[PDB]
């Protein structure tokens, strides 16, 4: 949004607030107490108010909310009852919107009358106002006529005389109920209503002309609608509808979702003579809601359509055939887009997911509720996806242009989601493509005709002047192949270069942390995944590789980040490897300081042990024993310290012989946000890591102990051999790494499935730039452990793929990060997560983890 | 019109194709 | 400025919110934009090479052509390989042309910086795109062809590695170095040969054609365009004050040049020609490019004077009463001439002390008329304002002025006007506060029925209206009560510690940086007893138990978390020279409690925070650590060993101090007011009271002989400035002396011959005034009363609460139910030892058991 | 019009305190 800064991510310190606030006229024996920059209180002064009682809220529109405050508190002030309300427009908007909860909307008033003044209350409230309609609450029914909802809810923090304080949990007898925010208004157990409202609980009106729309499922319940299927009584074919709640849905400016669906309306209407064209069976509003039903055509949207048909693998695409597909798709989209440029309707919402395709190619157009009917004015794109936003607030048919262009640009090479970012970002698209569309073996005929349809595109573009604050990012335009060395260290000086670029605009616009992080992991400030001080030792690593430094700001930061990372011990409390207490130590011992890092090291070994919950690499023991296995390996602690963690060890195996699941839990096979239950391949949350954790404890003590409980551990990932998943950290690239790691130790039968996996895990695109689930990783194990020189075709192969994700600032490359837009630096992805795969690559270290 | 089923359908919550 | 300015609390630098349009240009390739500190953008090419100390153009455009010759300047350089800055946003664009920006740096908009090999390239070029052109001129450089181009000799991008001395803003011809000259006039620096096709350009030279006739004789200092000065007319030799409008400088927030307000000021002045007082112009003329508007200036002193002058401050002053007379005549003149002047649609939209001018036989005068309006029918807000005379919520131009009147002769009633930006309708506490006052001094019934009469008169004037300000929770009070027993001062007490959720909680929830609020000069201060967010909690704990009363709200975890903040402060305070050891703070722990760490920090941190200090005083030498060090002796927690040492430096200070007094005692007669400047060296504190405090605690501890003939000396080092003229105006206050002095005579008063207790007597009156204007103890009102009866060895502490409490009542706003103090320059509240809440809070707990626990007595 | 000396002169600070 607005208020979402550019560049880097943002948790929550850029609450600027710029709009016009909300408050009310104070008078003598009153207050108003800041609440959590969202509320105002108001109470009277030495009244009692109690807790436990009926509350009020509220509701109203945009356009007289600044009144209908007004109007409320010159009723409130005069009487003895505590009054609170919204702060400033923005939180209205937050409150009232798309995206917000639907338990919590309309919050705007909230007062909180007594028990005895209460019918009293409620008749003057609804005298005062008696007009100014509103949204309607899913918390309680509408009393009277004004937007008046009477909620059992919750009240001030009991006193010290009274017990069981017990917040959102409205003790109604000695036992306490959960307040639930259902949408239904229904009542708590036990609670006796008053005599003047029990009258109003049962008022039941009767039946009317019935909707005939059967209700069978539910999926996107955003805040007034959703994406759900119904069924018709008359029509056989299955009907989908959208739900117009009135006053709810909003963007910065003051436009409802009832008249977007209006703007659907008036747009589908015209457009029933086409192909596709998903008429209105029916249009009407029944009681207070607006409801519109479409007809829905069989298809899949064209993620779907773009990940079962691209040529990821060399068996998948077979007499390949896809760029007439891509061409005929494209030729039909410019023609089906010039069909309704005729008759002043557009889209200016050009997504994926609005682009629906079926059998022999046809394309279908959804999702029209943000149509417009004039081209005659220069507004900005309101909403968007991420990654067909236009800029500089252009002609609304260009605006649908550029949305064709970028559509046009995915389906030639799958990589839109970071255009938000960089300005003209599909020349990477479109330079990067034909290099490897000459490489699989396409006609050129068919190659040529696909970039002709794209240069004819990008003349209607208006390319424009870029104002945006984000004039630091640009496209390449330079990218060459790799003939020599030299070509390697003057591009790795670049991407040296480009590091100090994006710290110093970290530091001049933040001073919590030192690097940028994803927002997976920006409050985690430690360990190898998402901190500080790893993306600078990789730094460091790489620099170290380079004949000169030429680095503006190297040491200041280097005997601070040493000052910064000994006080998070006394502070987190996050265990494991990655993102775990003795991950940081791990750094310092390849960072200077060795008598401290053995020190931190002898101090903090017994608390990290027993303090992990799980088992796994990520976050568990396996990580404090590899650390302590690295360190008794190079012999910087003794033999009393020394000899209790192979004893530690062996009871972590001798339970995971006889018992191999114990924390394999269900067996999913996602990852998506990398929270809920993982797939669990692999190393990092991967349940493979102690193979890993074996061959390094094989690699310096010998027994079969340790043997059989790798090839146990081996045998337990090896069930997954089936998929859409080879990557790194989650995926089947690991396995080749532990094979490849492990090679003179495990079978031929075993080393038989490392010819298998490489033609899985040979995939000539993915997704995101990073190692662990990225591209990068994939390639740094690719050819980790081949005991032969070619390093500088490893160079040549990862570089020239590397190429569709940067974007130059100054003279230096930077790594665009996760999800595409919003650039950071870390391990997952960022200029770590390629910086390791390049000092890994050309030294067959793989420096995540040793080789003991 | 005349009718508060509206609120009262509006959470059933199945399928996940 | 004043919508920049936090409301309520002060605020540090870092409060840029930056609510403007920002300024920037399209970057192509081979170019980029880098980001510098938060005022410029500056772009350079990459690959091409940048060199050091060469001839700067700087480029000043003025508002509405801002974006135009923005956008041209940069579409020039960005076509060359010129390297390019300028400013960051519209708001620092206002800021650099406003009117309290120094002279020196002022309209800097475009400071290109292209290659010293190719000029002739560039000037061309720069004066024949611009097309048109409607820049200031900036006080650089003289205006190089009719464009508003400058070619000042500066500086470029800092020394490389191959570049020794670097020098910023120093390098000008070779290995020696000279300031870079920062005067307004245009000044070839000694040495650097121009180019030859600047030669022609470096003579230019007209002839004459007039010479502005009015002479110029003395000035002082100058704020952006005009000044203070005086000067004489070429014709007649009547004395004139002419003001000088510089073209395009001086914007407000609005689009507004000092331009117009002259000429507003000019229109107003014209038809205002036969009124008696409000000067016409005697001469108007637009010469080169400038504008004069000479307006005469009559006999007359300001209205802050004219108060200071004329106040029953004491008995003796202003003899046979009166005063009342003289006040409702000049308040009555005042409401004639308003009404006059409000016929023909003219006001006035500021009223201040220096604005209004009175002389001989009380006649008013009208001064500084450039915020005049000519029309009154819509509603707009007060733009700009003195401290003290702004207004709320747009009035009409029509009460406006009205409202001024009723703030300046609310002043005229009891001068206390400083907070009314702070709290609307503060008026009400100086109306009930002065009645009582005049009803103790003596004066008549009838001045007072007259003078209350006619302010309610102009209280019935001012627009009674919804208060909007995010200011809604400071009110007045209207609840002035005498005080009749214990309990009268029990609940001022509970009330006065309750408001302090309230006062620390919304400090919290907007800023993270200290923990309590402090005032403009104590707020980068966080260590010690001067400014710091720990003495205020101390001094809470005594208040707290000094109730029967608990106000539970918030004490364990704030007790426990400012030792976890103030436990890295004992390392100086990471930048500190004399004040690194700041002693007395380990007296606070040991009030705190834990007094096991306060021993071993006392025993750690004593030695290395004596040698350091330079200028000998209590607060900014190594004088007040040995008060502190010789009480944890008394009280016996550190060892004999570590307490010879102290006793030793004990013994060498008064030799030091009794051989040659001169050597650090420089006090230069004159007041030394307080804050930075004079040196403050009034006495104790900010002075030598401070050593005669050492000398009656050391002597008062052990017995020796030097100690009492350096204590004599110390104390006749201050009674030869004895100074008392006829009262007081002066600075009596505690920390800068008379009521200080007092209280080292009234602590050690059995050891002093009689000869020094005379004085007492006669300074008592002296100290004795009824009126005071800062709050706080140090430089205010209450440091006074704490001082005065504080060893009277008799049970008055009842008196001395219905005296100090009464006379507190004048400075309190109401947080709901709880008081609070604005501080020194109270605009801002605050609270701190100064000028705030800790001030009264060791004022009473000192005043109702007499311990005084700002020093040890022991 | 045309005088030069207006900012030639207005660098001066004398001085003028009472």
């Amino acid at each position: 949004f607005n208020l979402e800064h550019p560049f880097f991510f943002t948790n929550n310190d850029y609450s600027t607030d710029t709009s016009i606030k909300y408050q009310a006229s104070l008078p003598f024996n009153w207050h108003e107490v800041m609440n959590n920059d969202e509320w105002v209180y108001q109470y009277p002064i030495g009244k009692f108010v109690e807790r436990q009682g009926w509350k009020i809220h509220i509701s109203s529109e945009y356009n007289s909310s600044h009144e209908l405050l007004q109007d409320v508190a010159k009723i409130c002030h005069e009487m003895r009852i505590p009054f609170k309300h919204l702060s400033t427009e923005d939180k209205f908007i937050m409150r009232n919107g798309k995206v917000v909860s639907r338990g919590f909307s309309g919050k705007f008033i909230t007062c909180y009358p007594n028990q005895n003044e209460l019918e009293s209350v409620l008749q003057r409230l609804e005298s005062a106002l008696k007009q100014y309609n509103g949204p309607y609450i899913l918390s309680d029914k509408r009393w009277d006529e004004a937007p008046i909802y009477l909620r059992y809810g919750v009240f001030r923090p009991s006193r010290d005389d009274e017990k069981k304080v017990a917040i959102d949990e409205l003790i109604v007898g000695d036992e306490v109920v959960k307040d639930e925010r259902l949408p239904v208004f229904k009542i708590p157990k036990g609670i006796v209503p008053p005599d003047f409202l029990n009258k109003w609980l049962d008022k039941k009106d009767k039946k009317q002309g019935d909707f005939p729309f059967i209700i069978d499922n539910a999926i996107r319940f955003s805040n007034s609608g959703g994406i759900y299927n119904a069924r018709l009584k008359e029509d056989g074919k299955k009907i989908i509808l959208k739900e117009a709640r009135p006053y709810t849905g909003l963007g910065f400016d003051g436009t409802y979702s009832s008249e977007k669906l209006a703007s659907e309306c008036k747009a589908l209407k015209i457009l029933n003579e086409w192909s596709e064209a998903p008429k209105i069976y029916w249009h009407g509003k029944i009681w207070e809601h607006t409801f519109l039903g479409i007809e829905h055509m069989k298809g899949v949207p064209l993620n779907r359509w773009v990940t079962n048909n691209f040529p990821l693998y060399e068996v998948v695409d077979k007499t390949k055939d896809y760029l007439l597909r891509v061409s005929k798709i494209v030729e039909k989209l410019i023609d089906l887009t010039n069909k309704f440029h005729s008759e002043n309707v557009y889209h200016q919402d050009l997504h994926l997911g609005n682009i629906l395709v079926k059998d022999e190619d046809e394309i279908s157009i959804i999702d029209w509720e943000q149509a417009v009917f004039s081209n005659d004015e220069k507004v900005v794109h309101k909403v968007a996806a991420p990654g067909f936003r236009a800029w500089r607030e252009t002609l609304p048919s260009e605006i649908d242009w550029y949305g064709i262009r970028q559509i046009a640009h995915y389906l030639y090479m799958p990589l839109v989601t970071t255009s938000d970012l960089t300005y003209n970002y599909v020349s990477q698209t479109r330079i990067e493509g034909k290099k490897l569309f000459e490489s699989l073996g396409y006609t050129r005929e068919h190659i040529d005709y696909v970039e002709s349809l794209l240069s004819y595109l990008d003349s209607k573009c208006p390319q424009i002047e870029n104002i945006s604050r984000k004039k630091v990012l640009k496209p390449m335009h330079e990218i060459r192949t790799i003939e020599s060395e030299q070509d390697i260290q003057d591009f790795i000086i670049k991407l040296l270069r480009g590091f100090t670029l994006t710290y110093g605009q970290w530091r001049k616009e933040f001073q919590s942390r030192f690097f940028p992080v994803a927002y997976y992991g920006l409050n985690f400030n430690q360990g190898i995944a998402f901190s500080d001080l790893a993306i600078l030792w990789s730094y460091q690593q790489l620099a170290k590789k380079v004949k000169n430094f030429k680095f503006d700001d190297y040491y200041e930061i280097r005997t601070q980040v040493i000052n910064e990372a000994v006080n998070n011990f006394k502070k987190s409390s996050l265990s494991g490897l990655f993102d775990g207490k003795i991950g940081t130590i791990w750094l310092i011992y390849e960072f200077g300081e060795i008598d401290r890092a053995v020190e931190l090291f002898t101090t903090h070994f017994i608390e990290i042990f027993e303090n992990s919950q799980n088992k796994n690499l990520y976050s568990g023991q396996a990580g404090i024993l590899l650390v302590g296995l690295y360190f008794l390996s190079k012999g910087e602690i003794d033999n009393k310290l020394g000899e209790e963690i192979l004893i530690r060890l062996r009871e972590y195996t001798l339970n995971y012989i006889e018992n191999p699941e114990t924390f394999c839990k269900v067996g999913a096979s996602d990852v998506q946000s990398n929270d809920p239950y993982e797939n669990f391949g692999g190393l990092l949350y991967g349940h493979a890591g102690v193979a890993w954790l074996f061959g390094e404890a094989y690699k310096l003590t010998g027994e079969s102990i340790y043997k059989n409980g790798l090839e146990l551990a081996v045998d337990k990932e090896l069930v997954a051999y089936k998929r859409l998943l080879p990557y790194l950290a989650t995926g089947s690239a690991g396995l080749l790494l532990l094979i490849n790691r492990n090679k003179e130790i495990l079978s031929s039968k075993y080393l038989k499935y490392l010819t298998s996996l490489e033609r899985a895990t040979d995939v000539v695109f993915c997704v995101l730039p990073g190692l662990f689930n990225g591209f990068c990783g994939l390639e740094v194990a690719n050819n980790i452990y081949s005991d032969i020189d070619d390093n500088f075709s490893g160079q040549k192969k990862l570089i020239e793929q590397l190429y569709r994700y940067l974007c130059v600032i100054e003279e230096g490359f930077v790594i665009a990060g996760d999800n595409g837009l919003k650039i950071t630096t870390d391990i997952a992805s960022g200029f770590a997560g390629v910086a390791i795969g390049l000092v890994s690559i050309m030294d067959n270290k793989l420096t995540i983890l040793p080789q003991i | 019109v005349s009718m508060a089923e509206e609120v009262l359908n509006l959470q059933l919550v199945s399928v996940q194709v």
